[PDB]
């Protein structure tokens, strides 16, 4: 309908975690994510998550084909974490 | 442990044991062990393997080439299932239905299936989804529907994308000296909505107990206590300003004219504010329903 | 150091209250709850669900505001944990 | 001063593209989208949607994870925008 | 119906004892459970018992298998001791 | 004051999880859920639903009771919340 | 004593004597001679084993594989029991039946039941559940109803769990040299109910007279004097408050509209408050009933 | 020590009756039961069913609330015994 | 109908004896009660005698099988006396 552009990104995983480590951060600092290694990293539309998806690499490029859309249930259940 | 991650390394780990699922391949497999002696005329013995929750590409790179892929739909579950018929299995099917005793060596050298080959697949096939939506209805009754055949994995490509985790149930039947292997894939989404259902088997007198376990759940989980939190007004600032921050600062802010209840981050109805009592209370207009 | 800017999200919450299942689905259009907020005592002011202070709503020209009442302290979080 | 005990939201971005509605709605099941970033370029560490880190993706046992190398300069700033 | 989280519990036992033990308590105090060993521990949730069920251990985790469901009388019969 | 001859109510918790409502419902009869905690950690102590110590279980002339291995400090009171 | 516990550590210790049990297996060994007779035209002799209240999984490591496990209904108590036909037996019975005088050595090799060997079980589990039936109607009317049959434990699960406490009755059935057994299996859940009945069997002229007991003991037991005890109100403090305070503080206190009654915690109804004769009284709203 | 919070529950008892089943079960709509205790007799305070003081019921600015008329000592508690 | 819980219990036997021999009771003192050897020991609710029935031992502890509920004219019989 619209011919509108959009910024999508795709996200690898969360991190909750207050500013101890931040201010302790330092190149070669060990980071943690919320999300376990497998699992589809996330399709945002205009920082809006809309999908799910898996990373692939093709002509030595990043790429996501994306697995799944989300529902309103997996995203308040991701939200509320 | 600390190595670079790099794309291609499915580590899916995704360990259970689905003791309904095997308990209802044991009873596909007796079904299909009778369904064979009717047709062939004689007795084989099938051995049900592991259950292998694997990638689908690990699943089918095992796969011998050429062989028969049945797709089936397993009914109302979004998706469809496979049914692989071996090379060697067909060989012995067709020998022993059409006057071969079987005695023969299987000269297995890789070939199409032809039309004859295809109508006894066809028939071995229509067998095997009988038994098995028989071995099926004891659990969750389900209707199976022949779909196509195809002679190279290629042609299926049963899940979205290869790396997708796949259930695969093998049987060993043996006749006489010769030996055969069937298979059945279902990929686990098929069987994520029942993934309860298929990992205990541990009830028997379930068909209105059922209700009555749900109608006494719900009627004993209704007596648990939440925590609402009603977020009044939303203001963004930066950390300087939160550090800045003094008390008697006062902070601009639209005006909430609908007042969010959530619990634990979860929305739970749209309200307006007031005052009763000597204490704050939310008059409800909306429950966050979808 | 670097951190001086860090977008951050806060958030005043109005009240809490204890309350089950039953009512809670018993709600209908027009009900009214009643929090654990006295009328008059400042609301509290969350910042990723932690406390950081307590503001009270004031009259600032036409436009409704919350002024800091205090800085929360170790103590008082403590107390209200 | 020191109220700094605050928890703070991290995440990280594989990778953006610019791309309109008509191959969102394009886009099916199954279908990858080639990132703008180049294979092995250091992902984005940002806190709130601000950046203030560059990292390689790295897995500590099964869990997600960055190998931050560069982290504070404001001076690629004006190019990112 | 409402797609909430509750916070589930599960009790291993009750234990009605005055605090004259309790300020005798140190490491290696041996205390006395009201639960004989081998009932069913307690389903509560959000601290509402629900439910009895017998402990299982399952890939080195525990975990509760729900044997039944309480009943009214059952549950006062527990209260009222 | 020594007004301390009162009887309380000691409680211990073999684990807890955050799990929402379409899965309670699809709990059935022998269903197991597995909890949190890892096998082997130490049960968590309360009193009236506050928590002093944490200890393994032992079954003592076949009563449950707990070994407690720490009991007093309040320096994690604020991760638990 | 003091040993650290272990889960899958099923110390469970519930030790009862069933003898309306005992007398319902005797009669029922009793019933099943004379239909054995009936059938194979040779007499048996039933020896009623111990009764062996153990878990079900105690009790399902103990069964030979393959065996008969035959699904029973035991209306109306909610649940299902097992009767175990055990393949010696089903041999012996089939033998005899067939053609065969028994002379030669049972061979249980283990082997699945053919339809023929199935309707010989049917039968004499018909009769079986007829004899059980008749048996059970002198202590307790019943209606029991064959479900189906199966070889292994895992397809029957009869229980929620195997660690669930289970009742087994074993039968030792000679005729001539040939020896077999079969066993009765019911979970302890069937027979809770009536486990004050089961327990003492020392009643017999109990029809009406039952009746007339519960009668005189109601009008008995209503002359028992009770403990109300009205809780007014209900403030939370903490200990600190608790060692701190003094005569002479009031504590708020929202206001108890209605006043519950209980006895020994257990609350009795709910009434208002008030005074007459100089004395507190509470008029009764509602009694506590669900 | 450590045991200055600990989360109690104190209960007042409005009165004690001795009555029976009959007139227990015959207990109807508006019928009214008196108790043992006077009016104007202040009312018994308990702590999971023990003494802990005797308290009066007084209008505190609209707010009706307990004042303590004495705290229990052991000779009372033995002669209530 | 109710749920109620009493305390049911088991009366050996009765004693008509002024307080003479109560001042000599010492260790070792010979009591005779009211009830000879061998007759069925009285069953009581919350104080009140309900039946009649003989003592047992089960798994070394007492037990009583209640052998018959008693009648107005031997409950008044047993009074006059």
């Amino acid at each position: 309908i619209m011919d509108i552009p959009v910024k999508l990104t795709v996200e690898l995983g969360r991190t909750r975690m207050t500013i101890k480590e931040l201010l302790r951060l330092t190149q070669g600092s060990v980071v943690a994510l919320d999300g376990l290694a497998g699992e589809p990293l996330d399709i945002l539309i205009n920082g809006y998550l809309i999908a799910q998806g898996e990373v692939v690499v093709v002509a030595d490029k990043y790429g996501v084909r994306i697995t799944d859309i989300i529902t309103p249930s997996e995203r308040m259940r991701r939200l509320s974490r | 442990d600390i190595r670079p991650y790099d794309p291609n390394t499915q580590r899916r780990v995704v360990r259970e044991r689905l003791q309904a699922l095997e308990i209802i391949n044991e009873r596909f497999a007796r079904q299909f062990r009778m369904g064979l002696f009717n047709l062939l005329r004689r007795s084989p013995d099938i051995t049900v393997g592991a259950i292998r929750i694997q990638p689908y590409h690990e699943f089918a790179r095992n796969l011998p080439v050429p062989t028969n892929l049945n797709l089936i739909h397993l009914k109302p579950l979004r998706g469809t299932g496979l049914v692989v018929f071996s090379p060697s299995l067909v060989f012995i099917a067709v020998d022993n239905l059409f006057g071969g005793d079987g005695r023969f060596p299987t000269k297995v050298e890789g070939r199409e299936f032809t039309h004859t080959e295809q109508r006894v697949i066809n028939r071995m096939l229509k067998l095997a989804l009988e038994g098995y939506s028989d071995a099926w209805k004891a659990i969750n009754p389900l209707e199976v529907e022949y779909v196509r055949s195809e002679m190279q994995v290629k042609f299926t490509n049963i899940t979205t994308s290869p790396n997708d985790i796949v259930v695969n149930t093998p049987f060993h039947v043996e006749i006489g000296n010769l030996t055969g292997e069937f298979n059945i894939c279902l990929p686990f989404s098929m069987i994520e909505p029942l993934r309860e259902l298929l990992v205990n088997p541990p009830l028997e007198n379930s068909r209105h107990e059922d209700q009555n376990w749900r109608d006494n759940l719900v009627r004993q989980v209704q007596h648990s206590e939440l925590e609402l939190v009603a977020n009044f007004a939303d203001i963004p600032l930066r950390l300087s300003q939160i550090l800045k921050l003094k008390p008697g600062d006062v902070l601009p802010i639209e005006k909430p004219d609908r007042i969010i209840a959530h619990v634990d981050g979860v929305p739970v109805l749209t309200s307006q504010y007031g005052t009763v009592n000597g204490q704050y209370a939310l008059r409800v207009e909306h429950l966050i329903n979808p």
